[PDB]
């Protein structure tokens, strides 16, 4: 597994020893090659994981997450080099260093065998993200956003640490293989109830769960483009991965402790999806669609069935790709008109025909058009929820209807109608932006032909 | 002075097409910009997208799906000829199980 | 849509608009031309019956009762001209109207075709550049200190002058741009 | 008479599309030719019984030549 | 002339060799987890008359 | 194909044709520059009917604010030419 880690670490001295006008080229090429190397982890077994060493292992759940993480870095570098043009050389290298450190932390987080090491890396991912948001964000709110990002997460994860070192003191180990094999039921007691809460709330805040999702519309909106791309595509999935990993110790306590979270998720799906209908900020609309999509992953993980776990894995990957593409698409317009108001620039299909096609495809994948993997994950979760209770079809059905409404609305407001008369600085699309959209959308469509690669360990 | 400080005016954004009408939007320097475009296109579309997709398509069956199909065919053939049930209700043999003493 | 609106409509304007609207809805009800001619002459007679009323209270009351009559008796599906605001071709060609400033972003290979068109465009751009300060000066001098009372714009009063704020009216895309 | 049609600059979209097409084909066409040549001249393996006293290599458990490689 | 290329393009070999080194460090790791090599109840096997280990 | 490229002379011809078909206005007296009120002694109500007849002739609707002002056939021709983008 060091054959991926060490090349990623070499991106730092390579970036710092590069010419002033060659950092973007070198970083992009070598991060793409690291993605190529990362593709080898998709060769998974049917029975157990790829146990590289005592420290690192790879499973059918973490391999697609690793591939998405490595694939996202070149796209972030491509999306960042436009608005960082006037920046000094050393600050450009510092921004690229922040991105490389984030990738390194995420790669180790997804493959750590022991839960304390996983916790340390999963918390270390906060520092580069906060620095990115609060140093390179554009507005004065970016400071407050940073605080919201910092303290929502930590207030959730500080109990988790206390739980973890507690568990090792009673079971003897925090190794995930040992934890899974030597698993024992959780009794029905107040102490076990609070241990269950300490093991779960940290991940719930990362998803985030409706009710503790306030930090997200601030952090994603105020962040720079690469910050929001990594926040939506990978950092939200840390909660899903951690919940999937930690659920084994939780049973049979999860059957009754999951009710408040299932109610919050199944209602906040409707709440945030409807919030998207009345949103004057385009980037804020895209951010809220993420909460609406992750409510479904929370439901799938809480109900604890093989179909739900498969659906949650597929939906996490598909949402990562689609939300990253949507944030980039909004940034293309922002770098033209310098405002995130959705109705400021209209009728753009007339002026930018191919970027309109990109918008249409992104909106189609957002509303889970078959046979996209967005739809595969959504439908698997809906089927498992129907098994859990038939009445769920009403809530699930309603969410689907609303999701299509605010997606196409987002399409109709920005692309159709007539272009505003005063704006006259709308330049033709650059090759960089078009390629950035294509490198988002082509892997998404290609994953339809081999969905077993993104369906997790329950396939 | 009714201004609170000495400050630069906010500068207007630069159009890359003014000096490089075929600008690709990667860099101000035309040569560096063109090589950024070529390197992104080659290493993203030609290498990772095509060769990576081909590599993933032809991955060996380490998930043992064809193996499981073959084993299932073997046991279905064997059981049907024998007249034994196609599938067994209990995965683990009863003889090796020691239930508690009595039902009460 | 070309004339500036006024602060209000006078009584004469209101009754004329009512006459036109009632005639159009009557034509919607009376499909055939002879029947429309008959009842339109009856409508004109009904309007002429009080043509020279001098009691403005009585005239206003009569106009109000006429409005109440029309609203009850209006056709729920009035005929609309195809390109009128309610018609079936109202904004059909707006997707084809492209602003002329887009031509500035054409690649030089695109501009290599149509050399005469772009030479004429350069002359038009020079004309627009050269007369802007005179138009601004004219507007400032003509308008009152408080500000302009109405949206009416003045014509060019000197010889080599263009009417102020003319570029976007003149360079309208087209009604059938493609 | 023929009139001028005011359009946004279509040069850059067309250039991007032909660049993407070329850079995809540059490797895709050789890959397709290689795959079909391998298929035609080096077919899939044939399922056989393991000869007595022979331990197959791990790659000898797959039937497609590319997967075996 | 070799310096005009090498002195400004050597940063292009950091990640490749960093990959190669990484692979090496994996193999050495595999040499510390051989306590059950050819000892599992599922894959225990008589060695071929020339081979020394079932895997490296 | 579609409708021919309608020209200025055609607009003038159709406007004068419609006016000459109006019983209130005699054909010999009517001129392109004739005012509908001073020259023809026509009331405001009468004027509205002419505008509606022009709408029916050319198949498009003239807004009331725009319509009231048109007092000469030349004015109507110029308005129609401006709407249809007629330059000869
Ligand atoms: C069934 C179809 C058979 C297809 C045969 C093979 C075709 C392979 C194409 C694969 C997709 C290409 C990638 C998409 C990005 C395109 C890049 C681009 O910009 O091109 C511009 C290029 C140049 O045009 P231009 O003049 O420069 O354009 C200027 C403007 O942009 C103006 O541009 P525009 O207005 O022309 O817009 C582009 C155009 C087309 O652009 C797109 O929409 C591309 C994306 C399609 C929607 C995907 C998102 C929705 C979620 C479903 C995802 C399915 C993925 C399937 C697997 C894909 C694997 C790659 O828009 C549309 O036509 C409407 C799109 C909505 C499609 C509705 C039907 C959806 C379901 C179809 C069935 C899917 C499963 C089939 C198998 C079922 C069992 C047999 O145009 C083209 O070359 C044509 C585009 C391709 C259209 C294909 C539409 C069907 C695609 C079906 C999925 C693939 C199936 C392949 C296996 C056989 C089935
Ligand atoms: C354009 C830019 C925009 C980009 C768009 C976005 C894309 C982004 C980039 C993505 C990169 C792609 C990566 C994917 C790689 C995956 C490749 C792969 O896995 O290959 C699998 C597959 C090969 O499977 P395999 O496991 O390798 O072979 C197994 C056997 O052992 C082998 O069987 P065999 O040994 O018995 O013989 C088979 C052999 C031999 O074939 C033959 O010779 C037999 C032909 C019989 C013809 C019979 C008459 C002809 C001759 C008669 C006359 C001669 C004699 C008489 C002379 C006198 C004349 C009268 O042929 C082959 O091996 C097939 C060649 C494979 C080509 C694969 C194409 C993808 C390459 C990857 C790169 C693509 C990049 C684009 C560039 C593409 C360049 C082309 O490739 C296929 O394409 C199979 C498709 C066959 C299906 C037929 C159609 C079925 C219709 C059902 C659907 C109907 C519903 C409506 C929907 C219709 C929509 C179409
Ligand atoms: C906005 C987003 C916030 C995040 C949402 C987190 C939700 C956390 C909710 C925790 C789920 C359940 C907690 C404990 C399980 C039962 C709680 C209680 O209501 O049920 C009865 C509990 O009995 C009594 O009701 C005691 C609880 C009453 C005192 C607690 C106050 C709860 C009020 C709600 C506070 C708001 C929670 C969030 C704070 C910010 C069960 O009856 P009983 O048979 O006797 O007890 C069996 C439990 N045993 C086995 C451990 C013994
Ligand atoms: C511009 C104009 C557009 C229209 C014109 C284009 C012309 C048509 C071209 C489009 C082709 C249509 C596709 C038709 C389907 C045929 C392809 C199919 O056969 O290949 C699949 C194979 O597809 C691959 O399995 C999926 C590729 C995996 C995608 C990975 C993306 C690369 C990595 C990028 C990083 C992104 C991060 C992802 C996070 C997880 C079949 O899978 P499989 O049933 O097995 O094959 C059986 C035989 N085998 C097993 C021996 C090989
Ligand atoms: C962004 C906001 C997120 C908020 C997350 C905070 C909630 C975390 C859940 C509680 C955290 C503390 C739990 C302690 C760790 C559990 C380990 C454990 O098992 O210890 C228990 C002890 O459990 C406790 O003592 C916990 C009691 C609570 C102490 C601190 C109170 C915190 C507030 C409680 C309610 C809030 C929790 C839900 C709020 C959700 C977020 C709004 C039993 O051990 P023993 O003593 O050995 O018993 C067996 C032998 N006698
Ligand atoms: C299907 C249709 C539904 C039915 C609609 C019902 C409508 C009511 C029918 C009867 C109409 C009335 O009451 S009529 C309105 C009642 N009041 C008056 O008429 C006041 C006097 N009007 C004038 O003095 C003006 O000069 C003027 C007459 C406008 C001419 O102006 P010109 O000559 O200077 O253009």
């Amino acid at each position: 597994m060091l054959k991926i880690i060490i090349p990623t670490t070499m991106l730092l001295p390579m970036t710092w020893m590069s010419k002033h006008n060659m950092i973007w080229i070198n970083a992009t090429v070598h991060s793409l090659l690291i993605s190529l190397i990362s593709l080898s982890l998709l060769n998974q077994l049917g029975e157990n994981s790829l146990n590289f060493s005592l420290t690192f292992f790879s499973d059918s759940l973490s391999a697609p997450l690793l591939v998405l993480t490595t694939w996202l870095l070149p796209l972030m570098l491509m999306a960042s080099q436009s608005h960082l043009s006037k920046e000094t050389t050393t600050r450009k290298k510092l921004y690229i260093t922040m991105l490389i450190l984030l990738q390194l932390f995420l790669i180790m987080t997804f493959t750590a065998t022991e839960l304390i090491l996983f916790y340390i890396l999963f918390e270390a991912t906060l520092v580069p993200t906060l620095i990115i948001i609060t140093r390179w964000g554009n507005q004065t709110e970016r400071l407050n956003a940073g605080l919201y990002f910092l303290f929502y997460t930590l207030a959730g994860s500080l109990p988790l640490l206390v739980a973890l070192v507690y568990i090792q003191n009673t079971t003897g180990s925090l190794n995930f293989l040992i934890i899974h094999y030597w698993s024992h039921p959780l009794s029905n007691s107040w102490s076990n109830i609070f241990m269950w809460l300490a093991c779960i709330m940290a991940f719930m805040v990362k998803m985030p769960l409706y009710g503790l999702h306030l930090w997200l519309p601030k952090a994603h909106v105020e962040a720079p483009i690469a910050g929001s791309m990594v926040l939506a595509a990978v950092l939200l999935k840390l909660g899903g991965y951690g919940m999937m990993r930690i659920t084994t110790i939780l049973n049979p306590l999860t059957n009754y402790m999951a009710y408040p979270f299932l109610m919050l998720s199944m209602w906040g799906m409707i709440m945030t999806s409807s919030i998207c209908l009345r949103q004057t900020d385009l980037k804020s609309l895209i951010a809220y669609s993420s909460v609406s999509h992750m409510a479904l992953v929370i439901v799938a993980i809480m109900i604890q069935t093989p179909w739900s776990f498969m659906g949650a894995t597929a939906l996490m990957i598909a949402h990562g790709l689609t939300s990253s593409m949507l944030f980039c698409l909004a940034n293309t317009n922002y770098e033209r008109v310098h405002s995130r108001t959705m109705i400021l620039a209209r009728g753009l299909q007339t002026l930018l025909p191919l970027m309109a096609t990109w918008w249409l495809v992104a909106s189609l994948t957002n509303l889970a058009l078959p046979p996209s993997i967005n739809l595969i994950g959504e439908l698997f979760i809906i089927t498992a929820s129907f098994s859990w209770s038939n009445i769920t079809i009403i809530l699930m059905g309603m969410n689907m209807m609303i999701t299509a409404l605010y997606s196409l609305y987002m399409l109709i407001t920005t692309q159709r109608g007539k272009y505003t008369h005063h704006i006259n600085n709308i330049k033709p699309s650059f090759t960089r932006e078009n390629a950035l959209m294509a490198l988002h959308i082509l892997p998404l469509l290609l994953l339809t032909l081999n969905p077993k690669m993104i369906l997790g360990p329950l396939y | 002075p009714t201004i609170r400080l000495q400050e630069d005016p906010d500068p207007e954004d630069e159009n890359l097409y003014e000096k490089n009408p075929d600008s690709h939007g990667y860099d101000k320097d035309p040569i560096v910009d063109l090589w950024n475009m070529r390197v992104v296109f080659f290493f993203g579309f030609s290498i990772v997208l095509v060769l990576g997709s081909t590599f993933v398509a032809y991955l060996p069956d380490y998930r043992m799906q064809e193996w499981a199909r073959r084993e299932a065919e073997r046991l279905v053939k064997y059981r049907e000829a024998n007249g034994l049930p196609l599938m067994e209700s209990n995965c683990f043999d009863p003889n090796k199980i020691q239930l508690p003493e009595d039902e009460d | 849509a070309f004339s500036a609106p006024a602060a209000y409509l006078t009584h004469q304007q209101k009754v004329l608009r009512l006459y036109k609207r009632a005639l159009r809805h009557l034509e919607s009800w009376c499909v055939h031309r002879d029947k429309y001619r008959y009842f339109a002459c009856l409508m004109r007679a009904r309007f002429d019956e009080h043509k020279n009323e001098k009691d403005m209270v009585k005239a206003t009351q009569l106009l109000r009762q006429a409005e109440e009559e029309f609203w009850y008796g209006q056709h729920p599906q009035p005929y609309i001209f195809p390109e009128s605001p309610g018609g079936t071709s109202y904004e059909r060609y707006e997707c084809y109207k492209v602003p002329e400033w887009c031509l500035d972003d054409w690649h030089p290979s695109e501009k290599a075709m149509y050399p005469d068109y772009f030479a004429k465009r350069e002359q038009w751009k020079r004309l627009r550049r050269e007369s802007w300060e005179r138009e601004v000066k004219q507007l400032q001098e003509e308008t009152p200190p408080g500000g302009p009372r109405t949206e009416a714009l003045p014509p060019a009063r000197k010889e080599g002058d263009l009417p102020p704020l003319w570029w976007h009216i003149v360079t309208r895309p087209r009604e059938r741009p493609m | 008479k023929r009139l001028f049609i005011i359009k946004p600059s279509g040069f850059y979209d067309r250039r991007f599309l032909k660049l993407m097409r070329f850079y995809i084909l540059l490797t895709g066409i050789p890959v397709a030719i290689g795959i079909t040549l391998v298929n035609v001249f080096i077919g899939e393996a044939e399922l056989a019984d393991i000869p007595e006293g022979y331990v197959p290599e791990h790659w000898e458990y797959f039937k497609h030549p590319i997967s075996r490689w | 002339n070799v310096l005009q290329i090498v002195r400004d393009h050597w940063v292009h070999i950091l990640v490749p060799v960093g990959f190669v080194f990484g692979c090496y460090l994996d193999r050495r790791s595999d040499e510390k987890l051989t306590a059950f090599r050819n000892k599992s109840l599922l894959f225990k096997r008589e060695l071929r008359p020339n081979e020394e280990v079932t895997w490296k | 194909s579609d409708a021919p490229p309608l020209t200025l002379e055609a607009i003038k011809d159709r406007v004068l044709y419609v006016l000459k078909l109006y019983d209130k206005i005699d054909p010999e007296k009517l001129s392109v520059n004739s005012h509908f009120m001073k020259d023809l002694g026509l009331d405001s109500l009468d004027q509205v009917e002419i505008i509606m007849a022009m709408e029916d002739e050319f198949g498009f609707e003239i807004p009331d604010i725009d319509a009231e002002k048109l007092m000469c056939p030349q004015e109507i021709v110029d308005y129609i030419a401006d709407k249809k983008d007629v330059y000869e």
